[PDB]
């Protein structure tokens, strides 16, 4: 089984917004959900267990309820670092048959745009005395976190060889995201330059390495 | 800060039995209930199963066949298996310590007698009607099941391929004269062609943390990974301070410092 929850809630800095997780009287009925906090790239944390009652360093603004078959997770003073996966969690049956939702992911409105800061890196010299040759285009302090990426040799638009992430959040809530373009040495060297494009919020950011310089 | 540790291969191929084990006595293992919970890419968490002080071993009903839990409170060693492992598999497996008990509750919008201000014989029944207490509509309590997850380690991916471990090349990103911004400066670690994942990186052994950035890693043509670490640091500070990016590739057993040389222009 799993508990039904929204695939995403969108609420506004500062405000409320509730989470829903709807079951049946065989598990949420059952009168003890849990909730969970999950930030992509650290470990579950545990916010809310027995309906009501929050965990060890769980701030006030987080309190959890429940009415029959549906329990609620509801967020209040929503900050940035709220952004994050919950999950709601009830026994079924037994204390030791465990069942989640199937999660909704928090984005929380309203967060103040950040244009990205773009650094290219040429190929090591390390790198190229060992016969390989990659560009590194990294992309940090954006927000929204969606940008796309462009690269150009010469004046030439590249396509292939290139592999770029999915945007994610730094530490400071802000996101980056990285590009690369795997060359051969000879093709670095006989081009005169190369580019990484950055396309955010309809505008672009370019940074431009050449095998003439460092 | 104390943890619990899980520990298994990173690589497991196809069919074979993934063997886990949890291992913290400081959350008294006398004393507290120890799950397995997994996330695969782009699921929900998934509960395994627990054993408690004694021995008792609860199972989640669509995986209890494939699902085995033991323990060694000797060597404090709660240990899982999971046979017939399958691409559906890759995923983290986290060790937990967890709440679980049955209790006597009442259904919804009822009361024990005691909770309704009554004292006396009856007190510890159920009640429909607390107010006109002497006629309400009366029930003995049921079991009510209570969990929750207490404490969460911190996960070890397990990735179910049949391609071979690789370790990493690490090669190292370094500031130039045209790529500072004024005061600061940014510089990394290019970690490449790796499998499987993961990788994790640090500066200084620790030391450095204030502007530092680890990627998520990409997936090539080649079935190989690679990422990246940076760290912004003092334009100033280019020449006097050493910087040394720390590459761990546990799945290889592979542990990389590579020093970060400023470019000469």
């Amino acid at each position: 089984a799993v508990l039904n929850q929204p695939s995403s809630v969108s609420g506004s800095l500062g405000q409320r917004v509730s989470i829903t997780c709807s079951g049946s009287s065989s598990n949420v009925g059952n009168g003890y959900v849990s909730w969970y906090q999950l930030i992509p790239g650290s470990a579950p944390r545990t916010l809310i267990y027995g309906d009501t009652s929050r965990a060890s360093g769980v701030p006030d603004r987080f309190s959890g309820s429940r009415s029959g078959n549906t329990a609620t997770l509801t967020i209040s003073s929503l900050q940035a670092e709220d952004e994050a996966d919950y999950f709601c969690a009830s026994a079924e049956d037994s204390s030791s048959n465990a069942v989640f939702g199937s999660g909704t992911t928090l984005t929380v409105l309203g967060q103040p745009k950040a244009a990205p800061s773009v650094t290219l890196f040429p190929p090591s010299s390390e790198e190229l005395q060992a016969n390989k040759a990659t560009l590194v285009c990294l992309i940090s302090d954006f927000y929204p976190g969606a940008v796309t990426v462009a690269w150009k040799a010469d004046s030439s638009p590249v396509k292939a060889g290139v592999e770029t992430t999915t945007p994610s959040k730094q530490s400071n809530n802000k996101y980056a995201a990285s590009s690369y373009l795997s060359l051969t040495p000879e093709q670095w060297k006989s081009h005169r330059s190369y580019s990484c494009q950055v396309t955010h919020e309809g505008s672009t950011v370019e940074k431009t390495v050449a095998p003439t310089e460092c | 800060k104390v943890q619990l540790r899980e520990s298994g291969p990173s690589l497991i191929k196809p069919s074979q039995t993934l063997s886990l084990t949890c291992t913290t006595s400081i959350f008294s293992l006398i004393d507290k209930t120890v799950g397995w919970v997994r996330q695969a890419p782009g699921k929900s968490l998934e509960w395994l199963g627990s054993i408690d002080t004694s021995g008792n071993t609860g199972y989640n009903p669509g995986l209890k066949s494939r699902l085995h839990i033991t323990k060694d409170n000797s060597r404090s060693q709660v240990s899982l298996s999971l046979s017939s492992v399958t691409t559906a598999d890759s995923a983290t497996y986290y060790c937990t310590t967890v709440h679980q008990q049955t209790r006597k509750g009442c259904p919804d919008g009822w009361r024990f007698g005691w909770d309704c201000g009554f004292h006396g014989y009856g007190q510890e029944d159920c009640y429909e009607d607390c107010i006109d207490i002497l006629s309400s509509q009366t029930l003995s309590p049921t079991d009510a099941y209570e969990f929750h997850v207490d404490a969460w380690g911190q996960g070890l991916l397990v990735t179910v391929s049949s391609a071979s471990t690789k370790g990493p090349s690490v090669f190292p990103l370094a500031p130039s004269s045209k790529s500072t911004s004024g005061g600061t400066a940014a510089l990394g670690c290019l970690v490449k062609d790796y499998f499987p994942e993961p990788v994790t990186v640090s500066w200084n052994s620790g030391a450095l943390t204030s502007g530092v950035h680890t990627f998520p890693a990409v997936l090539q043509s080649s079935g190989l990974y690679s990422l990246s670490s940076v760290v912004t640091v003092p334009s100033s500070s280019l020449g006097t301070q050493t910087y040394i990016c720390n590459v761990n590739h546990k799945p290889s057993n592979t542990k990389v410092d590579k020093k970060v040389e400023p470019k000469s222009c």
